[PDB]
Order: C-alpha cells, then structure tokens, then sequence
RNA sequence: GCCCUCAGCCGAUCGAAAGGGAGUCGGGUUCAGAUCCCCGAAUCCGGAGUGGCGGAGAUGGGCGCCGCGAGGCGUCCAGUGC
RNA sequence: GUUUUUUCACUGACCCGGUGAGGCGGGGGGGCGAGCCGGGCUCUCGCUUCUGGCGCCAAGCGCCCGGCCGGCCGGGCGCGAC
C-alpha cells in the first residue's frame, strides 16, 4: 500500500447509533388537531346557500394551521361522504374558511339538512 | 500457439509527450500540523548542543543484554491481581479451619532507598518525558556506589509491572538460587558506566546538520584538493 | 455491517413581490370575487413496486431430405436500424 | 585558557513568495563528445517546434493461486520513477 496524491485529507471513522438508558419524555405529547378540531361550524350566509343547491358544494370554517389534505378526510370520516376539491382562503377578521366541491352521486341539500344547515 | 492480433503498445513519459503515472508522492505530501511539529522536534536535538548531563540517555543497553536483564526480573515480578484473592483469602482458610524478593516502581521509592544504603542494582528508562523528573539521578548513582544502566523502553520497563509507564525500577533483595548471575550483571555495568561515568561528563551532543549541506561544504573541500594537487606535482 | 478502490475544489448561510427562472387560454356568472367560481378546450414536472397495452431492437443468408410448385425438415454462421 | 573586538562565512529561531505542498539534494545506470595505452581518470547531456488534430482510467514480460472434464473460466505481486 504506496502513496499518490499530495495531499493529507482525514480518514473515516465508524459511528454508533444512539441507545439511549432514560426515554427523554415520558410518553409521547398527543395530537390535538383530531378531526373534531380541525372543522369548526358551517356557514350559512345568503352567499353560501347560494353555493349548496346551484352548484352542489358546501361552505366551512377551519382551524387556520389545517391543510387541505388534512381538511378533506375529516369531511370524509364524519358526514360520510367523497370530495372532488377543497379551496380555501383566510378573512380579514383572521379565520380559515373552506369551500368544500362534493361528488355527482351523492347530492348537496340532501346532506345539508342532515346536518342542520338550512 | 501465439495470437498475431495482440500489439505491445508504450508510453513515453519523457517531458511533454504522455501523461505522467501515478506515484510515490510521501516526500512532497502537505501533512497536518500536528505531524509537522512532531518530526522538527526531533531535527533541533542533532542540531542543537544538546549539554552533557541529557546527553548521556542517548546512551542505552544492547541487545544481548536487554533481552538477558529481563529473565532476572521475570522470576521477581510482583504478582498479578487475581493472585490478591487466593492470598488474602488463603489466611481465613488456615486460621478459621517475610516477603520473597521482588521489586521497587516509581522515582520517589527509588531515589530514597540508593542513598539509605540497601540496593545492589538500578536501572533507568530513556524516554522521560518532562526530563526534569530524572537529571539529578545519574550524578547520585556515581558518588555512592549504586551502578545505574539505561534501557531503551519506558514502555517496556512498565510491563513488568502491570501499568503503561515508569521511570526506574530497583533492586533491593535476589534469592540464594541466582547470587552468581546478579553479580555477573553489575560487572558488565560498572565499568562502562561508573568507571568511564568522568568520560560520560565531557561528551556533547549536537552541532551535526543535515545533509543539505554536508554534501555542498564537502563538495568545496575537494576544491582546496585540486588547487593543492596540479600545482604541486 | 465492514473492506477494496473511485471523488479536485474553494468555502456555512443570506441578499431581487421591476434581473435569471418549465407549464392557461376562451364563453358565461355576482350588489360586492374571478387567467382563481362553473361549461368547454388544452398541457408542464414529479411517480410507477406487479413497470398497463402497441410499436422499435427483429427477424435474415447459404446447402441438404421430400413436394408438379407455394412450403415443410433438420444442421451451421450473420443481425445495438435505415 | 578567559575575555576586548574587526571582517567573511554558516541555519536551527524568526520573515517573505509559490503550489491540488507532483519529480529537490547525494550515488548508480546508458547515449554525444574531450584527452592518455578491452582499461579507468575529468566532464557535456538523459529523447517533445514544421499544420488553429489526437493523448487519462497499461499492452508486453515474469512468478504463483482456486473452479469444470491436456483444454474451458476467474483473482494476486512485480516492469514502467533505478
């Protein structure tokens, strides 16, 4: 084994993996964006009950950290019932608010009544 | 047997002509900082007048005698650590139903007992890492009449005993069974290190360079050779 | 996991809502929003573990043994397109 | 010996430039040449100018080491940089 270039660069060196003798916290801190928080009330303006019948949609609101991919499971698994999209937007007053596309089977103030919001 | 396809094919690595090997690059490398202090602290021990008292740890025991003096010591070592609990509890077995030779580790239980009158043999390691440990040690051993002997090991002086280092290790006390060959070892000691110790004292290391310039002053020598040779005859 | 090689960098990181920088356009709709809504036409990057189907690589040359001939049988070298 | 000091010299502090810190110092081995009768002494050299091409990741030669039934198939340590 010989020499080839002039250079002095640092030689590798092995490394364990972590194992440690106390777990740091106790158990791990619980979620709190279940569905039930992260879907708030229904709203039921002139202008989104205008957006149930005509178009086949419903309207949210939504704690602001929630995405839409989070968002569109807790439509799913609570009303049941499948999505086609869910736009969102975020008012002046400082609150997520979603609109909510449903499905050509399924149908808009049928379930809108189940709920409540008529 | 032999194909006719196959074609020896050569390089030409001469000056400006073919793309130079692979090779031998250590003498040239950029090493760490760490090295390149390492090896210049031994440069300024050639070069430098090294003074005479650290001189004489240049000065070390042969081959002949090194793997001979450490047979002695091999019937006389202490005994290991697992032997502490088949003696401590021998005492409880023969109970409840003068120490054979053996020798003398560190340099504050060895400076003591050669000027207390007991010794026959020192010996010294050469390495001593802050030297100031081990300066006054070999004037002391002249004046009193405890020959002292250096072996190139610190390391290997320490492996008697079980521990990484020491300094020096003593004689106080040898078995009937080896009286003759102790008293064989401090002849071939004694007089080429307390008999010539006086020439020990004279001798100063250092003012040898390196050869970078041995061979330019030399080769100007034989300049004042061919002046002094076509002239005269 | 470990080992053998193989590896020039060149300096972490920040700096442009008028520099650089793939790909959306028409007709309609509301008191107040639209290249973002809805009808309809298009298409850019990622993804494919059983890679879902077509096509392309790829389909040829020369002798023998039967057959009026088209083809049938073995046996031996070509084919990373024109 | 011990100093009193004038010069010319040295390299090991200590300063500056250069680079991916890539061939610098001593000897040996061959080519071109200088002089004494196959022999050494004192050296000069160590291969690349015609063109607005191409050049890397060893051929060639020795010496061992394991797989299938003399041939078929796959690794180690050297030459080149003495």
């Amino acid at each position: 084994k010989i020499r080839t270039s002039p250079t002095f660069r640092r030689p590798k060196t092995l490394r364990l993996r972590r194992q440690p003798k106390y777990p740091r916290k106790s158990a791990p801190r619980r979620n709190k964006l279940d569905h039930y928080a992260i879907i708030k009330f229904p709203l039921t303006t002139e202008s989104a009950m205008k957006k149930i019948e005509d178009n086949n949609t419903l309207v949210f609101i939504v704690d602001v950290k929630a995405n839409k991919h989070q968002i569109k499971q807790a439509v799913k698994k609570l009303y049941d019932i499948d999505v086609a999209k869910v736009n969102t937007l975020i008012r002046p007053d400082g609150e997520k608010k979603a609109y909510v596309r449903l499905a050509p089977d399924y149908d808009a103030l049928d379930v809108a009544n189940k709920i409540g919001i008529i | 047997v032999v194909n006719p396809l196959f074609e020896k094919r050569p390089k030409n690595f001469g000056i400006g002509q073919d793309i130079q090997p692979k090779r031998d690059l250590t003498r040239f490398v950029k090493w760490p900082r760490y090295i390149r202090l390492q090896r210049q602290r031994a440069i300024l021990y050639k070069r430098l007048k090294v003074p005479p008292a650290i001189n004489q740890f240049t000065q070390v025991l042969d081959r002949q005698t090194a793997t001979q003096l450490l047979k002695l010591a091999h019937k006389y070592r202490p005994e290991t650590k697992q032997e502490k609990k088949q003696r401590l509890l021998a005492r409880a077995e023969k109970k409840a139903a003068k120490r054979p030779p053996v020798l003398r580790a560190g340099v504050n239980t060895v400076t003591t007992l050669v000027e207390n009158k007991k010794a026959q043999l020192v010996v010294i390691a050469h390495d001593v890492d802050p030297i100031e440990l081990v300066v006054f040690l070999p004037a002391l051993c002249r004046k009193m009449g405890v020959p002292y002997c250096i072996l190139k090991g610190k390391a290997r002086l320490c492996r008697l005993v079980h521990r990484k280092t020491c300094t020096t290790v003593a004689f106080t006390q040898v078995n009937s069974e080896d009286k003759g060959a102790l008293a064989k070892l401090v002849e071939a000691i004694r007089t080429n290190y307390n008999d010539r110790y006086d020439e020990i004292r004279r001798h100063w290391g250092g003012n040898v360079l390196g050869p970078k310039s041995v061979a330019r002053i030399a080769k100007l020598e034989k300049a004042k050779a061919k002046e002094l040779a076509t002239k005269l005859g």
